[PDB]
């Protein structure tokens, strides 16, 4: 059977390099070309290049330009992708596909499992917690309390809201990596607030990676 | 155009017929290159689904059918099965870029519960954050099914796409989904506009919330 296997996941610093392999098996390695495709989180798939697995001719995507290089080793039955001068946008999963022919053109009939590459230069840091609020305390519009949790590394955090001593239902939200390789997420108190009490409700943020617990029990008067 | 366009979400009851549209530019579909379709099941490599407009590899069920005419192609899936739930995208070739091009991707959901439109709350920058010379708008989205939305920001009436960082949907404890989107701004830009608006789109309806610097 036709099967493509790639190297494991890599973690690098900004401006560095990474070399990911793509081992083929089950067919003639020099008969069919190999392409490289990446997909960033929140983006579609992006083509990198095609390498002629026989004479060695390579065609690169114009967007990458001098950043990427595609090599071949026929004896090793493997293709490589070397990407230099990394940055936050290069955090993606990199695939390799085989070019197979059909009656009218070119076809990708086999894809690798993919290799994740993370461009992170973040030390273990505790999160900053800011009290955010929706609505006025001056209207009959309900007030929604939330806590903004940004500037930490690594994942994850653990949030619990409290009214005095009892725990209160909350809403969990995903965590996203920012451009500066730091993470952030939010937590929202579920029940909308009818009245105004001072110091009654509080969000508690726990980040065991830095052995710290940061809690907020006051929402300042609005700007 | 020089790229493909797909609906972000396509839903269907178990057993019904659904459709996915791939819109192409003259430089691609009007350029003689046929369209390929690939499915990406959860945590799997993309699988070749349909090659050459309407041909089917040995291993793909006949429920998947393909068509292409003019400049728009459509992928049809009859008798919807729970195994079909995943992401689907189209591929072609462009002559102006001399390279391959892919579509935005479409999440197919097999309904297991009735649909729920998202509930949205928009948050202004906090007082403590502004004193730290920072400003971030928080758009929180929760309790929607199927799990796929599209967030669009705008300053006053003009759209803004810089500094937007949206999260992928994550299944909640009650099989519904939640997401969020953030607009990072400088404290100068925040007070330099009369209002900001988060715009969430989901299954044929868009809800928008607005916050103003002068508001509270």
């Amino acid at each position: 059977q036709v099967q493509l296997v790639q190297s494991g996941a890599e973690v690098r610093n900004p401006g560095a390099s990474v070399k990911v392999s793509c081992k083929a098996s089950g067919y003639t390695f020099t008969s069919y070309a190999i392409h490289w495709v990446r997909q960033a989180p929140g983006h579609r798939l992006e083509w990198v290049g095609r390498i002629n697995t026989d004479n060695g001719n390579t065609k690169y995507s114009q967007k990458f330009h001098g950043r990427v290089a595609l090599s071949r080793d026929t004896s090793a039955s493997t293709t490589y992708m070397d990407l230099s001068s990394l940055n936050s946008e290069d955090t993606a999963v990199y695939y390799c596909a085989r070019a197979f022919y059909y009656s009218s053109g070119v076809m990708f009939d086999s894809w690798g499992q993919g290799a994740l590459v993370t461009v992170s230069s973040a030390p273990t840091k505790a999160p900053d917690v800011f009290p955010i609020i929706s609505g006025c305390r001056h209207d009959n519009s309900p007030v929604v309390l939330a806590c903004l949790i940004t500037g930490y590394h690594p994942t994850s955090v653990t949030v619990t809201w409290y009214m005095g001593t009892q725990s209160q239902p909350q809403r969990t939200f995903p965590e996203i990596q920012r451009r500066d390789s730091y993470y952030m997420t939010s937590s929202q108190l579920s029940t909308p607030l009818q009245q105004w009490r001072q110091g009654e409700y509080k969000c508690v943020v726990q980040h065991t990676a830095s052995k710290s617990k940061k809690e907020i029990f006051r929402w300042p008067e609005s700007p | 155009q020089s790229a493909l366009t797909q609906p972000p979400s396509v839903s269907g009851a178990p057993g019904q017929r659904v459709s996915i549209s791939c819109t192409g530019g003259s430089s691609n579909f009007g350029a003689g290159y046929d369209v390929h379709w690939y499915q990406q099941l959860p945590a799997t490599a993309p699988k070749l689904l349909i090659y050459g407009n309407n041909n089917r590899p040995s291993g793909v069920p006949d429920r998947f059918s393909g068509s292409k005419s003019g400049t728009s192609a459509s992928l049809a899936i009859t008798g919807l099965q729970a195994e079909d739930e995943g992401d689907y995208f189209c591929q072609s070739f462009d002559t102006s870029l001399s390279g391959w091009i892919f579509g935005g991707g479409t999440k197919l959901t097999v309904l297991g519960q009735p649909k729920a439109a998202p509930s949205v709350t928009l948050f202004p920058p906090s007082s403590e954050e502004l004193q730290a010379n920072k400003a971030t708008l928080v758009c929180l989205i929760s309790d929607f099914y199927p799990g796929a939305v599209t967030v669009a920001w705008k300053a006053d009436s003009s759209p803004v796409k810089a500094g937007v960082e949206t999260t992928t949907p994550s299944k909640q404890s009650n099989n519904k989904y939640a997401a969020s989107s953030y607009l990072s701004l400088t404290p100068e830009q925040w007070k330099s506009h009369r209002s900001y608006s988060c715009q969430v789109t989901h299954e044929g309806s868009t809800v928008e919330k607005t916050v103003a610097p002068t508001e509270c």
